[PDB]
């Protein structure tokens, strides 16, 4: 037992978790939902030889996100945590990777373009300066 | 069975704050990691640069097990985000933000290469004339 | 030149440094005149 | 060049700081004075000429050729000086237009 | 004013010199720090120490900025932190199933063996470049500063894109090696596609 | 035996080390007639399979239906042909071209790529 | 913004992968910089082309090229590339129609202009690197003739061939009945003709 | 350029030749000799072919179809089962020092058309290489009527003196690697 030792319990329990890439507006809505205890629901529907995963947004937070699964045979991921109680722990192994994609296509772009406006717009050169004397 | 028309739905929680910060620990598949052998491990900040600005040093099963170095994700998720999705006993999902992504790679054990005493000099003479014997004379 | 069945009389070169080493200064005088003669005839114009 | 590059260059990466060698041979108690300067918004008038009087006027590109002037315009920038001393005060910042 | 284009790799023949082939890459944020441009990745030719294995036309080296002498590219990779050949070759070969290329890279790995550690590899680059001094550790710091800032600045200037930079070197070796098998045609010196 | 037997004894560069992942080199055991491959920086050694460790100049890895990736067929500037019957699918529309390689070598022989999704199949003439 | 769009679309970052497990993918470059890899270049290339013609990506400042025999896609947004306007032909026909011509004649009192014409996405600016990949047709005539001709794959079309001429070679009449060095000699003398 | 016969990647023409000639250049851009032939060789194509062959500076690298290096200590159990007949063929070829030959094997494959054009024989090559490197380089070869042309090479030593007297004045050079140096030099040097 020591401060430099890592807790392996999670690893030894074979705990599996999912890793998902998501677009900024969704993370921004979750940052606006703060911690109310819901942001929406995740739905998984499997067939005879096909499995389909998706997320659907909360009506309130809005006031279908399909998931694409990615091979994990190329890299091995687990997760560790750095507690405020200074006690490091290995929580589990990453058993799945995925990417959250938008369902809207072109309209979206405008939001993005609006998003572009939000990221890109401090005043550059932009306005001469008429004529000063002092 | 129902398994061929099974529909499942879970709630998603995103707590505003957590006592512990959340990290990724990533390994190459090529590295053939085996967590069953990880009887013990240590996790300490690296010492080459001699805290929150330095790479990580991972020591498993101490000096006998494997030793790895951890480097911080150089890229930044400015247009994306990474989240962990976890199942909870109540029947819902919890999602946690990735505070950092660290890339872990094997250091070597007693491979041993001084490369300082006269190896630079021996290189001037090097005609691939020898290889085993110089490593041994240490 | 030293090889069998190669005519040791007419065998010649467009090179001049080598003609000097093997055949000696008079042969260079002839060969060098010939090589200059040869570039001039090609270009079609005649020089006296 | 005017709309992006010039503004980009002065905004970019030359913030500067300066600090005298106080507490020399002795000192103590508090402050080795330090000063920080940073450049921001940039301004560019219409082309102007200044008569010997000092009176500024609208220049015309033909007038520039017959008298041999130089058809150019004056450039001005927002500069800030930013007094965060080693303790007693962190704010005493001043806006200029230069 | 017409110039030859920036931050793009070209593989061209230079049969008149000791280099069999060269990869030139002029690197610059013509809208960034506006410093300089350099890196050459070169395939050697015409030579033989005697009974080394001989064959000089696989002995790939790299000219770096500020460095006074040519250094083998594998040494630069080992200075970036990678130590295992498979990983350098993974950075290099992608397809993994080209045994021909693997033997082509093989003498460079054979030359690497003396500096298999990062620190000494850095010190090697230091001695090849800096002024002679007993400041080994400082010399390593200087060497580190060159590879981070002065090599391929258009790839990055910070720790945070030091790994990414290693992928780009592998692309410069790959592109060079591709021209040397003849699987890819050479880049013409005077194609406007390569000018600004 | 026969001269028809292909020439691919296994060129083989990598099967590198299993421990430190560096390159293996041949080395002798005069005692058991066995080749071994050893990492130069560690004590690991293992026997080789084939006695072959190097070959040079197949002089004809004609490379006629390899490396030429099938996505080449989407290229609009390559000549589509009415010349029919891909040798796999019952559809024409082969895209064709010379050499495409600097060992051009001197080839004038055409290479044909079927362009419909049912093949991707390639073949020389 | 180009880097942003690709990152949200599908392009995997270089550190997200192990090369020996995904090296087969098409490579992506932005101003000579290797940003990542992609497993479907034809759709993405088609989409980027669709955006640039839709004005979501700055047309005059962005070139986009696919080199299919090396399975990589480089895009350039740098200054100093020479590019020219060309017509976009699709389905083996012009995308520009007579309705636009009557709209252009209308400008004597209409505010409709060349910029509107580019936004119709019937013309694109094509730089020399990209000009290496197009199948450019000399005239609409040839593009019609194609039913008997060898090529039926055109992508762009010349707005007119005499435009390959610079200012001084343009003052001179019937230049093609001139033996070619005569055209160079006039262009010089043209600067010396006083007026 | 003036197209003529087969040649004409020949003799620099004009002012560049005037500069080349008048400077007394040590390194002309295109040096040549016009060689004339005598006897039957002045009127027969095949005779001319024979003299040309003697003149043509061919090196073994130009001639070789292929090379391979094999690990085979004892021939009488060859790793290449098809080679097994030469072992039947070559058991009496210095039968004592099969106990001395190195277990590293070099194999060369030759093209029959290219070997024909030089009108060269396998015995002349074996004798040329043997004479150049010395008795140390132990060479044997195949039947000229085989459909595959092969040269089989091992390396021998001086027997008596090599018993690890001090540490073997070679500094333990790898023998495969030395065999590559033989292959490097054997091809690049041998002026058959
Ligand atoms: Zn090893
Ligand atoms: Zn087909």
């Amino acid at each position: 037992a020591e401060r430099g030792e890592l807790d392996l319990t999670g690893a030894k329990q074979n705990t599996g978790v999912w890793l998902v890439k998501v677009p900024k507006y969704l993370s921004q809505q979750w940052a606006k939902a703060s911690g109310r205890g819901e942001v929406g629901k995740l739905r998984i529907a499997k067939t005879q030889g096909r499995t389909e995963v998706s997320f659907t947004l909360n009506e309130d937070l809005a006031n279908e996100h399909p998931f694409v699964l990615q091979s994990v045979g190329g890299q091995t991921l687990t997760v560790f945590t750095e507690s405020s109680s200074d006690k490091l722990s290995l929580e589990g192994i990453v058993v799945q990777r995925a990417e959250c994609r938008p369902a809207a296509s072109e309209n979206y772009m405008r939001l993005k373009r609006l998003q572009i406006e939000e990221s890109s717009k401090p005043v550059r050169l932009s306005q001469q300066l008429d004529k000063v004397v002092t | 069975g129902p398994s061929s028309q099974n529909v499942t739905e879970y709630v998603v929680r995103v707590p505003k704050n957590t006592t512990k910060k959340y990290n990724i620990m990533a390994f190459n598949a090529a590295d053939k990691v085996n967590f069953a052998t990880w009887n013990q491990a240590r996790l300490e900040r690296d010492l080459s640069n001699k805290p929150e600005d330095q790479p990580w040093l991972l020591r498993v099963n101490g000096k006998s097990g494997r030793k790895f170095k951890g480097i911080k994700k150089g890229g930044v998720t400015e247009n994306t985000s990474y989240y962990i999705f976890t199942q909870c006993p109540d029947g819902a999902f919890e999602a946690f933000p990735v505070h950092n992504w660290y890339n872990f790679t094997p250091l070597a054990r007693h491979r041993t290469l001084t490369a300082e005493e006269a190896e630079e000099e021996w290189e001037r003479r090097n005609k691939v004339l020898n290889h085993f014997s110089i490593m041994q004379q240490r | 030149l030293s090889e069998k069945d190669v005519d040791p009389v007419r065998t010649t070169s467009n090179d001049i440094v080598e003609i000097f080493t093997v055949l000696g200064i008079e042969a260079v005088r002839k060969a060098l005149e010939r090589e200059l003669y040869h570039v001039i005839s090609f270009d079609g114009s005649y020089v006296n | 060049f005017i709309q992006m590059s010039v503004q980009r260059i002065v905004e970019d990466a030359p913030p500067i700081d300066l600090q005298a060698e106080a507490q020399h041979a002795s000192g103590e108690v508090e402050e080795p004075p330090r000063y920080l300067l940073k450049f921001e918004q940039i301004y560019l008038s219409k082309p102007t000429h200044w008569e010997r009087d000092g009176a500024p006027s609208p220049m015309m590109p033909n007038e520039a050729r017959l008298r041999n002037l130089t058809y150019s315009a004056p450039l001005y920038v927002d500069i800030t000086k930013t007094v965060i001393k080693e303790g007693e005060e962190q704010l005493q910042t001043q806006h200029q237009k230069t | 004013q017409e110039k030859m284009a920036t931050n793009t790799v070209y593989v061209f023949a230079k049969k008149d010199s000791k280099y069999a082939y060269t990869g030139e890459c002029r690197s610059c944020l013509e809208n960034s720090s506006r410093p300089t441009s350099t890196i050459w990745v070169s395939m050697l030719a015409r030579g033989g120490q005697g009974a080394k294995k001989s064959a000089i036309g696989q002995r790939i080296v790299a000219t770096l900025p500020y460095i006074k002498q040519e250094v083998p590219i594998i040494i630069v990779f080992r200075a970036l932190g990678f130590v295992s050949d498979r990983d350098i070759l993974e950075h290099i070969i992608y397809d993994f199933e080209d045994p021909e290329m693997m033997e082509m890279v093989k003498p460079s790995l054979d030359e690497a063996f003396v500096i298999q550690e990062q620190n000494v590899a850095l010190n090697f680059i230091g001695s090849r470049g800096a002024k002679p001094g007993v400041t080994k550790e400082k010399r390593i710091k200087y060497a580190k500063e060159v590879l981070q800032k002065e090599m391929l600045p258009h790839v990055g200037v910070s720790d945070f894109c030091e790994t990414k930079k290693a992928y780009f070197l592998g692309y410069m070796v790959h592109r060079l090696l591709l021209a040397a098998l003849g699987r890819r045609e050479l880049d013409d010196r005077d194609h406007y596609g390569n000018k600004r | 035996m026969e001269p028809d037997g292909t020439y691919e004894p296994g060129f083989v560069g990598i099967r590198f080390c299993q421990e430190c992942n560096n390159m293996l080199y041949p080395k002798e055991d005069k005692e058991n007639r066995i080749l071994l491959y050893a990492c130069r920086n560690c004590d690991y050694q293992q026997e080789a399979d084939n006695s072959c460790i190097y070959v040079n100049k197949i002089t004809h890895e004609v490379d006629e239906l390899t490396q030429i990736i099938a996505d080449v067929s989407q290229d609009p500037t390559l000549p589509r042909t009415e010349d029919h019957p891909c040798q796999k699918c019952g559809h024409k529309e082969a895209v064709f071209f010379q050499s495409h390689s600097a060992r051009a070598e001197d080839a004038m022989r055409l290479y044909y790529v079927c362009t419909a999704p049912h093949c991707g199949h390639r073949w020389t003439e | 913004p180009i880097l942003e769009f690709l990152e949200e679309w599908s392009m995997e970052n270089l550190e997200e992968i192990s090369p020996a497990a995904i090296a087969d993918a098409t490579k992506i470059f932005v101003n000579g910089c290797w940003v990542g890899i992609h497993k479907d270049p034809e759709q993405l290339m088609n989409t980027l082309r669709k955006l640039r013609r839709q004005m979501d990506i700055i047309v005059s400042e962005v070139s986009m090229i696919r080199d299919i025999r090396e399975r990589e896609i480089r895009i350039y947004t740098d200054a100093g590339r020479i590019c020219r306007p060309l017509l976009i032909v699709e389905k083996q026909k012009l995308l520009l129609k007579k309705r636009h011509i009557d709209q252009l004649k209308e400008r004597e009192y209409n505010n409709y202009s060349w910029q509107d014409l580019v936004a119709s996405g019937v013309v694109e600016y094509i730089d020399t690197l990209e000009e290496e990949t197009v199948m450019l047709a000399m005239t609409p005539d040839d593009l019609q003739e194609k039913e008997v001709a060898y090529c039926s794959t055109y992508t762009h079309c010349e707005i007119h061939p005499s435009m390959i001429l610079g200012v001084c070679a343009s003052i001179i009449p019937f230049p093609d009945h001139n033996q070619s060095p005569r055209n160079t000699y006039q262009s010089a003398m043209g600067k010396q003709a006083m007026g | 350029f003036h197209y003529a016969g087969v040649s004409a990647k020949n003799v620099t023409l004009g002012v560049p030749r005037l500069k080349e000639l008048i400077n007394i250049s040590k390194k002309p851009k295109t040096p040549s000799l016009t060689v004339f032939l005598l006897g039957q060789s002045a009127r027969d194509a095949e005779r001319a072919k024979d003299i040309l062959c003697r003149l043509e500076h061919t090196t073994l690298r130009k001639v070789t179809a292929n090379t391979a290096i094999y690990y085979d200590p004892n021939p009488q159990s060859t790793v290449v089962a098809e080679d097994q007949e030469w072992v039947n063929v070559y058991y009496e070829m210095p039968d004592f020092d099969v106990a001395r030959i190195s277990p590293w094997l070099l194999r060369v494959e030759l093209d029959r058309k290219h070997m024909t054009d030089r009108k060269l024989t396998m015995e002349q090559i074996a004798e040329k290489i043997n004479a150049g490197f010395g008795d140390d380089l132990n060479c044997i070869f195949n039947d000229d009527n085989a459909e595959k042309l092969v040269l089989r090479i091992r390396i021998m030593n001086s027997d008596e003196n090599k018993m690890q007297e001090e540490e073997e004045v070679v500094d333990k050079m790898d023998d495969d690697v030395f065999l590559r140096c033989i292959e490097s030099n054997m091809l690049t040097d041998m002026t058959l």
